[PDB]
């Protein structure tokens, strides 16, 4: 896999997005959420516990489809 | 944004002759967002405890910074002659260890540029902590 | 419109308690008086009778918005004298000062008038 | 004791630049019997300062007269140590800068301390075996009183 | 000769040798000729980079703009660790040597095991290494910033974190942030 191991800022912003999307229609929460009842507020602690079950396709401009797993990349 | 209402006010606010009290300095500290509670030392104790600018505004200044700016009016004899650290005129910033030492603050030590005491904060201590710094010199 | 209604800035309405301690956490003996509908007017007072203390290390007052109307007076006082005491006897003390003004604004008027 | 330096200086200079700001002062003094220099911004409003004062410097890394360190936070009520407070000028401040004569090989036979009480600098120049309980970082308190 | 004299490391004096490192370096530092020799190793190639800027930059202004205030973090760390400037220095000169040798290493930009890979990554970083060479240099490092082992560590640590960070990130709009930024200084132009 030839491709940054840190999570650019815009993998962030989706990630966080499209979680607190589903966690807003009814996704199970795999986080320990104690009084949070905002989406983008667990989505948030469910990635700073790397748990968020969603992997990526970074696509070359070749087409190679690199498969990261959002709890490899390294998140600020 | 710094505009130029906390910017005169800030190069007043850093002379060397703003000496505050201890109800003013309470008003102030109201006012600090990121303030720990924590009353400094005054640098007067005898015979009126007696704050100053510059404790107040390192009080405002982020984290650990380290910075050295020059006042827009320093005297370009100094630097070479005697009183190179001590500086009559008060003109020359040294930020050290998150704390303004010495200086007066001005557009050129706050505003963004190289340098730019703002600017290292964005660069060192993050991102919403400039955010946080800009609004509490305000 | 959009025109507050003049009688809300010292009107509570229904369930404001016109006062909430909440105890400050970064620090010990600190608490944080929110008092709603007022102004400087009574913050200002409290503050300067506080700050007469000896047992009181901080007191200090803020209005947060000034569309809003309501005041915050931190207060942090010395471990064995507590913030709602202190505030307690600055008003106590500022009540028993407006009473000795009163009559003798009385007694000075009464003596002007040449009664 | 916690008394870094101390000595009688003796006032020869108020404002050789001249004046640049009104409720501060420089004063330019010269010791008696350690061969030592001072300048000092004074707040010549609270404490009128002229030609010729002797005045008795005291810088201290604490004021509790019994050594114990001072954790640098405002506390007027705590009288539990007894202060030192027989004097009437009390400043606090932070030793930013100690320079020598030295050269690659020797050491530093005078050295020069700065010191900046919130803002109000401070520069004691001498020989560097009495300006030796200053290191940089260091917190530290002046402790001046006039001499009749 | 002042490029010489300040970024030597003479190691032939004893005295102003002991006045900038403990005992057992200063003798390590001329008890030994494997320490001595790549010191010299250290200096030419500082030399030889220095030439390199001379072609790069023809016209000699030296005012650069590269991913790391390294005077600013050798600040940082002489306040964070308490460095007194006034004593013998604990950092082995030539761990300061090996220790840039090695962070020179983890500073990747065009990852390689490839000989057209390899060259570009010498190129993408060519001037930050001649800069990180000169300044965590051996001889200003024991007389100039007078680190210490572990403030060394931490140095070493912090700029490699802070170069990592300033790697350009994918999907990032450069020709938005370009026209932008070549259209705002538009606003104040002549005519």
């Amino acid at each position: 896999r030839i491709t940054t191991p840190y999570m650019t800022k815009y993998e962030r912003a989706r990630v966080l997005g499209t979680r607190a999307l589903q966690i807003a229609m009814c996704a199970p929460v795999m986080v320990e959420l104690e009084g949070e009842t905002d989406p983008l507020l667990i989505a948030m602690k469910e990635l700073k516990a790397r748990k968020i079950p969603i992997i990526i396709r970074r696509y070359l401009p070749d087409g190679s489809y690199e498969d990261w797993g959002v709890d490899e990349l390294i998140i600020s | 944004g710094i505009v130029q209402d906390t910017l005169t006010a800030v190069r007043k606010f850093t002379k060397r002759d703003v000496f505050l009290e201890r109800g003013e300095v309470m008003n102030l500290l109201m006012f600090l967002s990121t303030w720990d509670g924590k009353v400094p030392q005054p640098a007067i104790l005898k015979p009126r405890p007696l704050w100053t600018g510059k404790q107040i505004f390192s009080l405002i200044i982020p984290g650990h910074i380290n910075c050295i700016r020059t006042h827009s009016t320093h005297p370009d004899d100094e630097d070479s002659g005697p009183y190179k650290h001590i500086s009559p005129g008060d003109t020359k910033v040294v930020v050290e260890n998150g704390e303004l030492i010495m200086g007066i603050l001005c557009k050129k030590s706050l505003g963004t540029s190289a340098g730019s005491l703002v600017h290292i904060s964005y660069l060192e201590m993050g991102h919403d902590i400039t955010r946080l710094f800009y609004s509490n010199i305000q | 419109m959009n025109a507050p209604p003049a009688f809300e800035s010292f009107l509570l309405f229904e369930g404001e308690k016109k006062i909430t301690i909440n105890k400050d956490t970064k620090v010990p003996n600190a608490c944080l008086f929110t008092i709603n509908k007022e102004d400087h007017t009574l913050g200002n007072i409290i503050k300067s009778q506080l700050l007469k203390d000896p047992q009181v290390l901080f007191a200090g007052y803020k209005v947060p918005h000034p569309l809003e109307h309501k005041i915050i007076i931190r207060v942090q006082t010395t471990p064995d004298y507590s913030p709602q005491e202190a505030f307690t006897n600055a008003i106590t003390d500022l009540i028993s000062e407006l009473s000795l003004l009163e009559e003798r604004f009385r007694v000075a008027i009464k003596d002007k008038q040449e009664g | 004791a916690g008394i870094l330096f101390e000595d009688i200086f003796d006032v020869k200079d108020i404002d050789p630049e001249g004046k640049k700001f009104d409720r501060v002062s420089r004063l330019h003094c010269e010791s008696e019997s350690f061969k030592m220099d001072l300048i000092l911004d004074v707040n010549i409003q609270i404490y009128p300062v002229d030609l010729g004062d002797k005045f008795r410097l005291v810088i201290a890394s604490t004021l509790y007269e019994d050594g114990t360190l001072d954790d640098g936070e405002y506390n007027p009520t705590d009288d539990r140590p007894s202060r030192a407070d027989q004097f009437e000028y009390v400043m606090y401040g932070k030793v930013y800068r100690i320079e020598g004569d030295e050269t690659s090989t020797e050491a530093a036979t005078r050295l020069s301390a700065y010191v900046s009480y919130g803002g109000l600098l401070m520069r004691l120049q001498g020989d560097a075996n009495n300006l030796h309980g200053f290191e940089v970082d260091s917190r530290v308190y002046l402790l001046m009183k006039k001499l009749a | 000769k002042a490029f010489e004299k300040k970024f030597r490391f003479d190691y032939t004096n004893e005295r102003a040798l002991r006045r900038t490192l403990q005992e057992d370096l200063v003798k390590d530092v001329l008890s030994n000729a494997h320490i001595q020799n790549e010191l010299e190793r250290e200096f030419e190639r500082m030399r030889e980079d220095r030439e390199v800027l001379r072609v790069i930059f023809p016209t000699g202004d030296s005012k650069v703009v590269l991913p790391c205030n390294l005077l600013r973090m050798i600040w940082n760390a002489q306040k964070i660790f308490h460095i007194n400037p006034r004593l013998p220095s604990d950092l082995h000169p030539i761990k300061v040597v090996e220790g840039v040798k090695e962070l020179s290493k983890k500073l990747v930009i065009v990852n390689g095991d490839d000989p057209l890979s390899r060259q570009a990554q010498e190129n993408a970083t060519l001037l930050f290494n001649i800069h990180l060479r000169s300044t965590l240099c051996s001889r200003r490092m024991a007389e100039e910033f007078r680190l210490s082992g572990e403030a060394f560590d931490w140095l070493l640590g912090e700029i490699e974190s802070k170069f990592n960070q300033a790697i350009a990130h994918p999907g990032e709009m450069v020709g938005a942030l370009a026209a932008q930024s070549l259209g705002e200084p538009a606003t104040q132009m002549t005519l």
